[PDB]
């Protein structure tokens, strides 16, 4: 059932010439010829240049610019529990009633 | 290519199924072309109609992404039956049980849902409580009218 | 069918091994159900009625489409494998080469030096390649796809360029 | 500051004193000292120099104001020169209401976030006051279709105005 | 609010400078990949501190800083909601995305296009953000399509390969049918609310909420892979592996969970939606689970985990439990990408081996990636105390004391179980028996990029899901009430499942051969849904888009209802009156007709 | 064994087509002469494929008939009959006055409600 | 991966077969012909190619192994496929 003697003889022919060429792909010592062209300060430099500069941009186009339009900034009041005293006015927020103060 | 290379009519005659089958690289015992309907085959061939998924991997395809060979006849739907899109190839379940068992188990459970939302599963317990008149004020009622007074007591 | 009877009992034969093993999954589990299936198969070897014997490898197609694995084991690279043509996207064509800018030739100097002994000795060939295939092929046109070595000295086989100079298989 | 308080509203601000009940330190609290000076401080600074060369260069712009003409409803049938005008008036009030509006939609919209769990109930005058005004907005303008007009808006209006006379009628 | 406010955008603006530095020619390609991680490692440190200002004091605030586009009456402005989903979301993306990221350093390092590649990860977690923070639903469909066409470019990633852009287009396909509902949502709000604004949305709090919720299900079905629409995330299994990881816990699978989990103002006032959309999700944890039972593609089970999973989040949507089900996106997003990450690892040691017949013995040869692997089963599988168990056991508690489908009930508690069965598949046949796969031994876990990636998701599989717990303030009320059977139904299910499947591991050892059953069939091949559904309709919708659209209307029939039959009179009048014989004869008994019928006829003469 | 019943998109394994056994002098014939037709066009292309001088695409006369039998071969064999017209009408009239009707009566039914004020319209202002 | 040589597909091609209790070690060499010379029939030749796959973790195309009759020839195969020239 094997190759024929043609078809061993061609696969012979092809085997050197493509092992040739495989050989040839490989890269000489000197190429590429290019042409002419710790870890702290290195994190230091991306904390400047990635999170303080563009905090410092964003900071100021919101406090200068959103912040003076009605709206662009919304935030959820705070919540208020019994017992609070309100930064504004002093006000002190009456304590809850007294409970039944049962316990298991 | 030359007007004598291109499609044509469908074939009336021996002669010109000889012709046509000729054209089209193929056998004329193997070259049928599709019924004289009126719908606009003319005389391409009518081939087996089978995903190019279903044609031999180890073979040394000229368009080895398509497994075409140049010049051979393309089927009519060859651009349905690339490898992206209609696969026709054997199944190891036959396609009528295959839709049997897919739809029997489909319908099945949309029966017993329709089932479970009939005799719904709840805790043995009464209705949560709220006070305020159900919460009549904070739930949007409309402060201009006393709500239908609502009373919830102890046990 | 191109095969002969030898060819589809040989190949039912290793078909079934493979569908047998991805049931049994564990070696030693494999290995004794694989000599039994082998006993089977070597029960009819000297059959030598061909009727019975293509009688006998019919029903033995049906049984297997009856009992083969609806997800069988595939070989990563395989046809229909997971890691079928994954490396397609990286295999160019070496012509492309002929494109690059002399910016990007002077990086290899000595690659594309080889390049054009190699493109050299394909022009050099090509004509004693048709005519040793225009001689070869009886008339009407060659009836098989198989291709002849070549004949003499210095002579390549007709045909090499794109056997020889395909991308390599892990070409990035 | 830089709107009026009286058309965008914001109810007065009540926030909690500090009441530590941990002797753990609160991280917020040190990155809030942290984020005024090396952010809120260079910030403040860089904005206060450019406010130095804005005085020193100080101009005005004025919002133009748009003397009333007489609407379609006085304009003689086919007088273009009167229809006109009156038409152009009609197109700058219709995109004057648009933001009336819009205006009462982002009133509504800040309430809602603002109260949080409670809007339901917080939120019920602003919730009346967008109901009324886009009924207001839809009785001029909804279904005008694209070319819209004021001849087209009158003819809304009048019979709107027809029907509400035969319901009186009924009475 | 200005260092809330301010730090909650650096964190969207850190992410978005390396595609800055790409797009702009300003970057060192040394090591970009490396830049990209930093990046991401520095954004969720800042994503941080709004977090914990939110867990302080429930601080939330909206951001609408850039006026857009005013339709009319609808404004459209640039908006961010940093609320509570939000705010806890997004530091967990991160954190997943920080330890796949570095783990991709490592295993697309032979890659020609990494660079490409990270640069690809970066834009699917931007889009996620994107839409995670939508406060429009306009902004909302930005990052909605945004992660749908990322999909399609990762999972499509090896290009050359048909099946590959098969699945990619496959996941658009999938996707867009889904965005019809999406659509469909968005036209409803602005007719009957005259806003595309989630504020304005709740505060008139529509009654009649029937389509825009159903359209809202419809997009959820697609984009979470639910039944009816599910095929396409087993197939995104074409992609490299961190695709797969990252696709999986963060970004796209989760998106339509947590669409409806941000209208559950709406959901949880219409019970018909609930109804429809726990059905939804009992049939597909259930379906997907078992079709996880019988995969060998260990990308397959894992993939079809996380349909299950997605499923019995819906569930949880469908009982009115919108905080428990972002909970479960939460736990899951740790040990799912851990899970992945670890396929990986194995697919890598064993030359791109991804079937399970071929792996086994792995549990010594390559022991951290076995731990993280039983770590984050037994995290899947609702071990008490692990991530995964604070979510999943609140889930399944609350499910069987709600008033609800007894049929989704029961079939969500099966999943369960099939959850252990698929689950220890993994684990008998990668890591125990003996080695099945080739001669050449090439296992090697010991890269640390490989090695404190996972470590930190194998952390947080741990201890995430009690700490997270423990900081989110209370938004219902935990039904913590209940008979002992209803409160330790998940665990014994679970350990059922665990013993059972152990039974039906074992006896894959023995020498005995069993004909397949049907039932083995049907879930093997995923109840032959892609198999009919992937010929049937791709074949009518294409040849009918030639043989009719085509041929017989555009070719033919429009062709010869006008331009054919006008100009065949035109040539046919021609004919009668050019065709004479040219003789004097014929042309003046033709006059003296003209002039009789003149008079006789037309009386031109009176 | 249940038999392998073949659909139009499950087709039937060539194991268990009986043509591809019992084969006859006559099948071997026309399969000698099928291999030949392909042995002979894959010369024909490989002759340009390996080709040095080449630059270009080698022109495919299979292709070119496909795209050409695919526009502008179909109307010159197209004949209006019984078949042609039937189909013609009812996929090109057919779903036209569907989706009228479906969106008449829809639109009838809303400007009825309409016009006696039983369609809801509170916040409709954008259209 | 670690790049395969010649020499080492060689080894492993042999080694494979050392271990197929039909082959006597000691008779086989890198030219034995399977049937001729080691006295194999077909149906071990494809078990001999079945264990080379496995081994190798490749398949080889039915079309393409029955050709494969010695073990040269397998060396020879396995190179072509994987770029193997050293
Ligand atoms: C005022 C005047 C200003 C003028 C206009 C300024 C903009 C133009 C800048 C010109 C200079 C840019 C440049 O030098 O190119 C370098 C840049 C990097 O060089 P390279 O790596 O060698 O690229 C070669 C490959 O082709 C690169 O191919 P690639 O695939 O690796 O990347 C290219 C990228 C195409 O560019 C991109 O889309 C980058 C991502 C968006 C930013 O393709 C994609 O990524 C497709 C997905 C895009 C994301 C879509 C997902 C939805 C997001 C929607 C959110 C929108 C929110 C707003 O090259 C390009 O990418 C060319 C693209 C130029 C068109 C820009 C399109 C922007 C969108
Ligand atoms: C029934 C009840 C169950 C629930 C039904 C809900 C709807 C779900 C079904 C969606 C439509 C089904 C078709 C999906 C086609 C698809 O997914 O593409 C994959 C297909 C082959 O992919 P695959 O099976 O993975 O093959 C692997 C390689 N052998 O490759 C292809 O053929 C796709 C590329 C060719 C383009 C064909 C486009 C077909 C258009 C029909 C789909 C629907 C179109 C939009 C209309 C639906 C929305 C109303
Ligand atoms: C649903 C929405 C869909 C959106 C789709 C489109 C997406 C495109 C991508 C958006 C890019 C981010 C946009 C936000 C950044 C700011 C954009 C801008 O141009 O700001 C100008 C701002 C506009 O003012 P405003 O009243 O809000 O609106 C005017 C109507 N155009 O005017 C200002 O407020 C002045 C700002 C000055 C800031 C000075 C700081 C500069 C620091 C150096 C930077 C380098
Ligand atoms: C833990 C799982 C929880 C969910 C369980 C859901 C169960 C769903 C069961 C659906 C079963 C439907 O599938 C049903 O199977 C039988 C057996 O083949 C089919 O019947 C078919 O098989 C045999 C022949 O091979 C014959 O009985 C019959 O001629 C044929 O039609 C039915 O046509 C089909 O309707
Ligand atoms: C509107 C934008 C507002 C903010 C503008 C700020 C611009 C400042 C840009 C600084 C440089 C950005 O672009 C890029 O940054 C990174 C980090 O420094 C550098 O990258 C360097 O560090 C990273 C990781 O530390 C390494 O992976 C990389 O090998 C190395 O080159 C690039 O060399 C530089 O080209
Ligand atoms: C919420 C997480 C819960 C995790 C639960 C984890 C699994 C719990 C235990 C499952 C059952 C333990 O396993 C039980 O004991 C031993 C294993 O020690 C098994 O014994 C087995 O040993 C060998 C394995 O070498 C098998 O080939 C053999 O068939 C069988 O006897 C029993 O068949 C099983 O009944
Ligand atoms: C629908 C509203 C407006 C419709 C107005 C249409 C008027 C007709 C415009 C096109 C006029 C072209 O007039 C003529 O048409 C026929 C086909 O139609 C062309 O002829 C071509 O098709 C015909 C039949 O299909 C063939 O017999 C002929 O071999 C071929 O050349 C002519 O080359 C062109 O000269
Ligand atoms: C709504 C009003 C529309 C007004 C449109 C303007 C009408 C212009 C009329 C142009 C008439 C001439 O168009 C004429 O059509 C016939 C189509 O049979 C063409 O004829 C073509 O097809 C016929 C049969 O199909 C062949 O016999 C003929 O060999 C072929 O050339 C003529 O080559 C062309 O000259």
């Amino acid at each position: 059932s094997g190759y024929t003697p043609e078809e061993k003889l061609r696969l012979q022919q092809l085997r050197e010439l493509r092992r040739r060429w495989l050989k040839d792909q490989e890269l000489s010592p000197r190429e590429p010829v290019l042409p002419p062209q710790y870890k702290t300060y290195r994190h230091s430099i991306f904390a400047f240049t990635h999170v303080l500069i563009p905090v410092w941009i964003i900071h100021y186009y919101l406090k200068y610019h959103v912040t003076t339009k009605p709206y662009t900034i919304v935030e959820k009041k705070p919540r208020i529990f019994p017992g609070d005293t309100i930064l504004e006015t002093g006000e002190v927020i009456p304590p809850m009633k007294e409970f039944p103060d049962q316990h298991h | 290519i030359t007007k004598d290379m291109l499609p044509g009519p469908y074939p009336k005659t021996p002669e010109e199924r000889a012709a046509a089958a000729k054209k089209y690289n193929m056998r004329v015992e193997d070259y049928e072309p599709y019924p004289d309907d009126g719908t606009g085959y003319g005389d391409y061939p009518k081939l087996p109609d089978r995903s190019q998924q279903e044609r031999d991997p180890w073979y040394d395809w000229d368009h080895p992404d398509l497994r075409l060979n140049w010049g051979e006849p393309m089927h009519w739907d060859l651009d349905m039956y690339i490898r992206n899109r209609v696969d026709t190839s054997p199944t190891p379940v036959n396609w009528n049980l295959m839709c049997k068992h897919l739809f029997g188990f489909v319908a099945f459970m949309l029966f017993m849902f329709w089932v479970g939302e009939t005799y719904p599963a709840y805790q043995p317990v009464g209705p949560k409580q709220y006070p305020y008149n159900n919460l009549y004020l904070e739930r949007g009622g409309d402060p201009n009218k006393e709500p239908e007074p609502v009373v919830h007591y102890e046990i | 069918a191109y095969l002969t009877h030898q060819q589809k009992v040989l190949r039912l034969y290793k078909r079934a091994l493979r569908h047998l093993e991805s049931w049994c999954i564990h070696r030693d589990k494999y290995r004794y159900f694989a000599c039994l299936l082998r006993a089977r198969f070597d029960e009819h070897k000297n059959e030598k009625d061909m009727v019975k014997a293509t009688q006998l490898l019919r029903e033995a197609e049906e049984e297997f489409w009856h009992g083969q694995h609806p997800q069988p084991y595939i070989f990563p690279e395989s046809p229909g494998g997971t890691s079928y043509e994954r490396y397609e996207c990286y295999k160019v064509p070496e012509w492309c080469l002929d494109d690059w800018h002399p910016s990007e030739k002077a990086m290899y100097p000595d690659y594309f030096a080889k390049r054009e002994q190699w493109k050299k000795l394909r022009r050099e060939s090509w004509e004693r390649e048709v005519k040793q295939l225009q001689e070869e092929t009886p008339v009407g046109g060659p009836r098989t796809e198989a291709l002849p070595p070549a004949r003499k000295q210095g002579d390549l086989p007709p045909l090499w360029w794109h056997i020889v100079t395909r991308p390599r298989e892990r070409p990035m | 500051d830089s709107w009026d308080k009286d058309v965008y509203p914001e109810p007065p601000r009540r926030t909690p004193a500090p009441s530590p009940q941990t002797s753990l330190p609160n991280p917020i609290t040190y990155l809030t000292k942290a984020f005024d000076l090396l952010v809120d401080r260079p910030v403040t600074l860089v904005r206060e120099f450019i406010e130095r060369q804005h005085a020193k260069n100080k101009y005005y712009y004025y919002h133009r104001e748009f003397r009333r003409v007489p609407d379609i409803t006085e304009c003689q049938e086919k007088d273009v020169l009167c229809m006109f005008e009156a038409e152009m008036q009609w197109r700058r009030d219709y995109k004057v209401d648009q933001e009336i509006v819009n205006i009462i939609q982002e009133r509504l919209k800040a309430c809602q976030q603002r109260e949080g769990e409670s809007h339901r109930q917080n939120c019920a005058k602003e919730l009346e006051q967008f109901t009324q005004v886009v009924k207001a907005y839809q009785d001029r303008y909804h279904d005008l279709g694209a070319h819209y007009s004021a001849r087209k808006c009158l003819a809304k209006q009048k019979q709107r105005m027809l029907a509400e006379r035969k319901a009186a009628k009924e009475a | 609010m200005n260092m809330f406010s301010s730090l909650s955008l650096v964190t969207l603006l850190l992410l978005t400078m390396p595609i800055m530095m790409m797009s702009f020619n300003t970057y060192k390609p040394s090591n970009y990949p490396l830049y990209v991680k930093t990046a991401i490692s520095y954004a969720f440190i800042t994503s941080m501190i709004p977090t914990m200002m939110f867990i302080h004091s429930g601080q939330e605030l909206i951001i609408s800083n850039w006026h857009w586009l005013t339709i009319q009456t609808l404004k459209l402005s640039l908006s961010f909601k940093m609320d509570y989903f939000s705010m806890m979301f997004i530091p967990v993306a991160l954190f997943v995305t920080w330890s796949i990221m570095e783990f991709s350093m490592w295993y697309m390092y032979s890659d020609p296009n990494i660079n490409k590649f990270f640069k690809y990860l970066l834009l699917f977690l931007i889009t996620m953000l994107i839409l995670v923070t939508a406060n429009n639903l306009f902004q909302l469909f930005i990052g909605w399509e945004g992660v749908g066409i990322m999909s399609f470019l990762l999972i499509g990633w090896w290009y050359g390969r048909a099946d590959a852009n098969t699945a990619a287009l496959q996941a658009i396909l999938y996707n867009r049918i889904g965005d019809i509902g999406f659509i469909l949502a968005m036209a409803w709000f602005l007719t009957n609310l005259n806003t595309w604004d989630l504020q304005q949305i709740f505060m008139l709090n529509p009654s009649d909420s029937n389509m825009p919720l159903i359209g809202l299900a419809l997009a959820a079905t697609g984009k979470s892979a639910q039944f009816g629409l599910h095929p396409w995330l087993p197939s995104a299994m074409e992609g490299p592996t961190p695709v797969s990881a990252l696709l999986h816990s963060s970004t796209m699978v989760v998106a339509g969970i947590f669409l409806l989990i941000r209208f559950y103002p709406l959901t949880e006032n219409n019970k018909y939606i609930q109804s429809i959309t726990l059905c939804l999700g009992a049939i597909t944890t259930l379906f997907t689970a078992m079709c996880a039972l019988t995969q060998n593609d260990i990308k397959k089970i894992i993939a079809f985990s996380t349909s299950s999973q997605l499923g019995l989040m819906m569930v949880t949507i469908g009982i009115n439990q919108p905080y428990l089900a972002f909970l479960h996106i939460c736990t899951h997003a740790f040990f799912k990408a851990m899970l992945f990450m670890c396929s990986g690892s194995i697919i890598h040691s064993l030359n791109d081996e991804q079937d399970i017949r071929k792996m086994g013995g792995l549990f010594k040869a390559m022991p951290f990636t076995t731990t993280a692997l039983i770590v984050g089963s037994l995290a899947l599988t609702g071990m008490p105390f692990l991530t995964g168990f604070y979510s999943k056991d609140l889930i399944i508690e609350a499910a069987n004391t709600s008033y609800t489908n007894a049929w989704a009930l029961l079939m969500t508690l099966i999943a369960t179980s099939f959850t252990a069965i698929y689950s220890t598949r993994i684990i008998f046949f990668a890591l125990l028996g003996q080695p099945r796969f080739p001669t050449l031994v090439n296992i090697n876990e010991n890269n640390p990029l490989l090695i404190n990636s996972i470590k930190r998701l194998l952390i947080g599989s741990l201890f995430a899901g009690y700490i997270i717990s423990n900081n989110i303030p209370p938004t219902t009320i935990p039904q913590m009430t209940m008979p002992y059977y209803l409160k330790t139904t998940a665990l014994i299910v679970t350990i059922l499942g665990f013993i059972l499947a152990l039974e039906i591991s074992n006896m894959t050892k023995n020498l005995k051969y069993h004909y397949p059953s049907n039932a083995f069939k049907f879930s093997t091949l995923l109840g032959y849904f892609p198999t009919i559904m992937h010929r049937l309709a791709p074949y009518m919708n294409l040849s009918m888009s030639q043989k009719s659209a085509s041929s017989l209307l555009d070719l033919i029939w429009l062709e010869a209802i006008l331009p054919k039959t006008i100009s065949l009179a035109q040539m046919k009048a021609s004919t009668l009156v050019t065709n004479q014989k040219g003789l004097i004869k014929l042309y003046f008994l033709s006059f003296l007709i003209t002039i009789l019928i003149s008079m006789i006829l037309f009386n031109f003469h009176e | 064994f249940p038999k392998y019943e073949a659909s139009r998109l499950s087709s039937l394994p060539t194991t268990l087509d009986p043509a591809e056994y019992d084969i006859s002098s006559e099948t071997r014939k026309a399969q000698a002469e099928r291999l030949a037709i392909r042995s002979r066009l894959k010369r024909e292309y490989q002759l340009q494929y390996y080709d040095p001088s080449r630059r270009g695409v080698i022109e495919d006369p299979a292709l070119v008939r496909w795209t050409y039998a695919r526009s502008a071969n179909i109307y010159p064999n197209f004949r209006p009959n019984t078949k042609t017209s039937l189909l013609g009408a009812l996929f090109g009239i057919g779903p036209l006055v569907f989706w009228y009707y479906v969106f008449k009566t829809d639109r009838d039914r809303k400007e009825k409600l309409i016009q006696e004020g039983k369609l809801d319209r509170t916040f409709n202002i954008s259209y | 991966a670690p790049p395969l040589t010649l020499e080492g597909i060689k080894d492993r091609v042999l080694y494979v077969l050392k271990l197929y209790d039909k082959i006597d070690p000691e008779k086989l060499s890198v030219n034995s012909h399977f049937m001729k010379d080691l006295g194999l029939d077909s149906l071990d030749q494809v078990e001999i190619i079945m264990a080379m796959e496995d081994e190798f973790g490749f398949e080889i195309p039915d079309i393409d192994a029955e050709k494969l009759m010695c073990p040269q020839e397998i060396v020879d195969y396995i190179a072509d496929k994987k770029d193997v020239y050293e």
